[PDB]
RNA sequence: UAGGUGGGAUUAGCUAGUUGGUGAGGUAAGGGCUCACCAAGGCGACGAUCCCUAGCUGGUCUGAGAGGAUGAUCAGCCACAC
RNA sequence: AUUACUGGGCGUAAAGCGCAUGCAGGUGGUUUGUUAAGUCAGAUGUGAAAGCCCGGGGCUCAACCUCGGAAUAGCAUUUGAAACUGGCAGACUAGAGUACUGUAGAGGGGGGUAGAAUUUCAGGUGUAGCGGUGAAAUGCGUAGAGAUCUGAAGGAAUACCGGUGGCGAAGGCGGCCCCCUGGACAGAUACUGACACUCAGAUGCGAAAGCGUGGGGAGCAAACAGGAUUAGAUACCCUGGUAGUCCACGCCGUAAACGAUGUCUACUUGGAGGUUGUGGCCUUGAGCCGUGGCUUUCGGAGCUAACGCGUUAAGUAGACCGCCU
């Protein structure tokens, strides 16, 4: 069964970037869209779009720079089989601060930088580098 | 094995709505009918191990649907049991 | 009271004051603490029971850390005194 | 990083249970609200002193002694946050399943039957070999073999079709016919509404040999006998030959039970095939083009110690199980 939609999102992006696909579509969800918004903010994707009302699909436009894919790493951290929650003082730095770690805080979903500045910890979704 | 007329008798009897084929009630009732019919076969055909694997999938599936419904509406579950004669 | 605190499943059942109730007694004090009586409970695969090993902790040693190992001296607690 | 939480593995180096079903467990689609158990933030209490660490201070320095801090990653109470996980109450249809109609198939169980052939037997014809091998001998044959014709009786297996075809969870399944029966797949519409995935323990199925009881016994053949070969020949070869092989009902539970590759899910260039559905076109002419299922092969990226694997992954990820050291 598919028991981790988020990891599926990340896989789809990671495999898209690997196959030099322009965009990737997947079944949308709140958290997928939230992730896609952060990834846009941080400049790792080009854009996203949620089409459909009945069964909404998400379309991440992937980003390349010098014909290498912008996303090098897209590691899921908090799996379903092992959740990972870090306090603010214990938030992961990624690629020596040059990558993000997507934290889910109780005031939304943010990069580890913004979480530290906010003095929130939360659930670590993934590392993007 | 259950043909179409016998199915339809059941699908009409246990239907929880209009042209309900898919309620636990219908599904379980059909499986119960299949299982009960097939009991004659395996009395006459004990060595039929391959067909029995298919019998036991029905037995399994019944349980799963019955565990579903009990989880949903215990009262519906209690009805269905009583109407079918299952001691689940 | 709860949580934590070795090893063994080639140790899986264990228990019958046992588990709970009632009353009495008993105690500085709650309490099967004890007895009588009533009931058949209780515990156990989140490892009871049994067997082996062992004083516990603050710490100590090692380790980038996470860990691993350990519990002289000092201090706290426990137990013991042919 | 040699027990790998951090931080390993399992095609061939050690490692995927033979296959499956499935309870507990683990995990679990989308969505609204709520709750606040997990999570996060803060406060308060506590977390002895010593030690460790950071600043000092005092011994000629140092060890040592000592002051202050930090630390004690925890726990309790409490106040907030509500993204994520959980709970609770709903909602949804993509997962999973149901109904309908078809399709292909050595899927299974039961029963019957056909033809070829072997052996035995009976009779006919016939007459000296036959059989076997590297050669030979054992053996068979004048009591008539072998050959040939006819018939009979039995048992077992189904030539051709036949296929890197098909079906099945795996083991496995092959003449034809009937009866009983499982699964898969496709099309179409309707239904249920996460009912799911995986599974410790458990349960079931599980080649061949073997075992029990009762049958059956053509052919084959462990054992065994004899003949050869040889230094020997407890073998290979030859002539025989019993259990077994077959049936019924049990038992056994194992195989290089192999893809030496757990199950489920999603994603990621292609080329050439096979097979089984379905739609369209003009069937304008066997076809061509779509769309599914299953299967074979070659290869790209990637992966891999390499060999190789390569959309049927050994690629990219997730859930769970088994297992290695």
């Amino acid at each position: 069964s598919m028991q981790d939609p988020i990891s599926d999102m990340l896989t789809r992006v990671r495999n898209g970037q690997a196959a030099n696909k322009v965009a990737v579509k997947m079944p949308s969800s709140k958290l997928k869209v939230a992730i896609a918004a952060l990834l846009k903010a941080e400049g790792y994707i080009v854009d996203f779009a949620v089409e459909g009302e009945a069964k909404p699909e998400l379309e991440v436009t992937l980003k390349y720079f010098q014909a290498k894919p912008v996303i090098e790493q897209l590691k899921r951290v908090s799996r379903p089989g092992l959740r990972v929650y870090k306090k603010k003082d214990q938030l992961p730095s990624v690629m020596g601060g040059l990558g993000i770690a997507i934290v889910s805080t109780s005031k939304g979903l943010m990069s580890d930088r913004a979480a530290r500045k906010a003095g929130l910890g939360g659930e670590i979704i993934c590392y993007v580098a | 094995s259950l043909n179409a007329e016998t199915k339809a008798a059941i699908v009409a009897e246990y239907a929880q709505s209009e042209g309900d084929t898919g309620s636990p009630e219908v599904q379980v009732a059909l499986l119960t009918a299949s299982i009960n019919h097939l009991q004659g076969h395996f009395k006459a055909h004990k060595g039929d191990h391959h067909s029995r694997r298919g019998l036991l999938r029905m037995v399994s599936r019944r349980r799963k649907l019955l565990d579903y419904l009990k989880g949903k509406n215990l009262a519906r579950y209690q009805d269905l049991i009583k109407r079918l004669g299952l001691r689940r």
